[PDB]
């Protein structure tokens, strides 16, 4: 051949049990509102209700884990203190 | 102007890009002290930290061995200037760097084991976390080269045979490669963008825009750019020439290849990316809305964490405190915080009854 | 250590640790070359990995032409060392090592100490050469 | 063929981040003098200013690493204590 690849340096990202089909706290979906929102509108009044990203690479609706931080702390799918390394998908 | 902190960001960028500004190590310490002193009299630290993290991602996901020692000085100056907040985020990102290098060496070891497909002749895979590292894009799914196909398949099989639960995601908007071309054998360089087009050329030459847009399925947004990185606006080191010489990009234009013996070595790279700092409207405004959402995060978190152990407000009592806590972060933004504190009502977590603004629920 | 003390023999214990490193890397690379082994050029390989300052410089890493099947063997070894042991630069030289040249009435195997390999390979490609 | 190679026993030397183009302590070159020296002469007065070789296979100008032995000790590129396994290129 005329051009042959010798080296490569991809960077491979990884995800924990974010369950893109079901938030593990309320069980609705990674997106598509939560149990404490249901209707898209439901008097949105600014604020938000997107997705929260932990340091342990777990994902839930921002409110679900904020309400879970009033019941416990260590992210439910492990034993690591839940952090907020992101906001939104 | 908020463009002044964006400009301190671009200063950091070009400064660490040079990686030689001030050969004397003493002049380096002094210039860094002067830089942090200049940063001391600066507001809007959120965009500063965002662009500093972006520059960290740009300097760590590229050719290594930039300084290898100044990172400790940088994180120490951040600890002593900003505090233990976004610098703790930086420490998490450095732990991520450790994780990546360790996983890379482990996978090279496990490839010296099977070595069935020759797809991974020389490989360098990095494992990072969707968190620390900023949202790259929508994980592009364009046709990938085959020896790289075999390498990625082997890596995914290994990562699923051991680290089950950590799903892998394929993308193209990151990394590099060394394309061994062949009168001598000069090795080129492709930053994960020209690999697919050059592989399609290897399979069959004499292609055009239609061929690379039909049988490749690549996001048009980030496709025309790598197309021109390979042709439009290239010095006399052209590795991908065309017959219809023109600035704008057409559809039916045949692509060819030239020798260009001006490369006085065997490792010639095409560093068209990371050009002069333009900071176009689209990306800039996107990141600006992202940092506005980040300031929203800041205010909301501050409120829910502090007002759980403090008193209640009547009209504008606790807003003064929540602005004083964020005085060293950014502007108070009275309208934004006033519009956002009244959204919590329909979600509890510090609802703040508006009409019965006499006693707030001190519960969880 | 009991006559002159640490310093010199301390660096010598470091050099025996470097020897351990070499003999582990050789076996590790043979294990990597087991895939399609005893074939093409990578038939029987014995590569040693040493450190710069540790060993005395007899020269400045000579760059003369290298041999026939040995080309394929060295290419395979370099690809393995750059794919798995990525991090160091493998400089090529000729003023060290040996080899076993299988000649062929019987098949008597000769020996070349990395000096006559290139000349004998050029003779194999075409005989009747000169200086 | 008449002569076929069966065994080989090359010994492959290796180098760390010696950076032959920019000693990582003066940002100049593996050679070409150090930051303070620069001028080939600058009152050489015997002494020296060549290159120092560590056990961790790292290289710097003797001067730079001797002046860095006052700032720290363990070679910054790794974590092992810097040794002087050589003097000169
Ligand atoms: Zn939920
Ligand atoms: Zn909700
Ligand atoms: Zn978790
Ligand atoms: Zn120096
Ligand atoms: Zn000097
Ligand atoms: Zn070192």
């Amino acid at each position: 051949k005329r051009f042959e690849v010798k080296k490569w340096n991809a960077v491979a990202l990884w995800a924990w049990d974010i369950v893109v089909d079901n938030c593990a706290i309320c069980r609705n979906h990674i997106m598509d509102l939560c149990i404490e929102c249901q209707a898209n509108q439901a008097s949105a009044t600014s604020e938000e209700c997107t997705v929260a990203w932990g340091v342990c690479n777990h994902a839930f609706h921002f409110h679900c884990i904020s309400r879970w931080l009033k019941t416990r702390q260590v992210c439910p799918l492990d034993n690591r203190e839940w952090e907020f390394q992101k906001y939104g998908h | 102007n908020s463009r002044s902190p964006e400009y301190l960001s671009l200063f950091i960028d070009d400064k660490l890009k040079k990686g030689v500004k001030g050969l004397t190590e003493q002049e380096v310490e002094t210039i860094l002290d002067k830089a942090m002193v200049l940063f001391r009299f600066m507001q809007e630290k959120d965009v500063f930290e965002r662009y500093y993290k972006q520059h960290l991602a740009r300097r760590l996901l590229t050719n290594k061995s930039v300084s290898d020692d100044s990172e400790k000085n940088m994180i120490s100056k951040l600890k002593t200037e900003c505090g233990c907040q976004f610098t703790s985020k930086l420490e998490g990102m450095f732990r991520d760097m450790s994780i990546s290098n360790t996983t890379m060496d482990e996978f090279r070891q496990h490839l010296q084991a099977t070595g069935v497909s020759l797809g991974g002749v020389d490989l360098t895979v990095r494992v990072l976390t969707t968190g620390y590292w900023p949202t790259q894009s929508a994980t592009p799914k364009c046709n990938i080269p085959p020896a790289p196909r075999h390498a990625f398949e082997i890596f995914r099989r290994f990562y699923l045979a051991k680290h089950s639960g950590r799903q892998l995601t394929l993308q193209h908007h990151m990394g590099s490669a060394d394309l061994n071309a062949t009168t001598r054998k000069h090795i080129l360089q492709v930053s994960t963008f020209q690999m697919t087009i050059l592989m399609l050329f290897n399979n069959r030459e004499k292609y055009t825009f239609e061929e690379i847009q039909q049988e490749t399925d690549i996001p048009e947004r980030e496709l025309v750019r790598a197309l021109q990185s390979l042709a439009c606006g290239k010095p006399t080191q052209r590795v991908l020439t065309k017959e219809p010489k023109s600035k704008e990009i057409e559809n039916g234009h045949i692509f060819t290849v030239n020798d260009q013996f001006t490369s006085k070595l065997h490792r010639v790279k095409i560093q068209t990316v990371a050009a002069k700092q333009g900071e176009s409207d689209p990306e800039r405004k996107e990141t600006r809305q992202k940092v506005d959402d980040d300031r929203k995060h800041e205010i909301e978190a501050a409120i829910v964490r502090i007002m759980k152990s403090r008193k209640k407000m009547q009209h504008n009592v606790l807003v003064a405190e929540v602005t004083q806590q964020l005085k060293a972060r950014f502007l108070p933004s009275p309208v934004v915080i006033k519009k956002r504190i009244e959204g919590l009502i329909e979600r509890e977590y510090l609802a703040r009854t508006p009409e019965d603004r006499k006693v707030y629920t001190y519960v969880a």
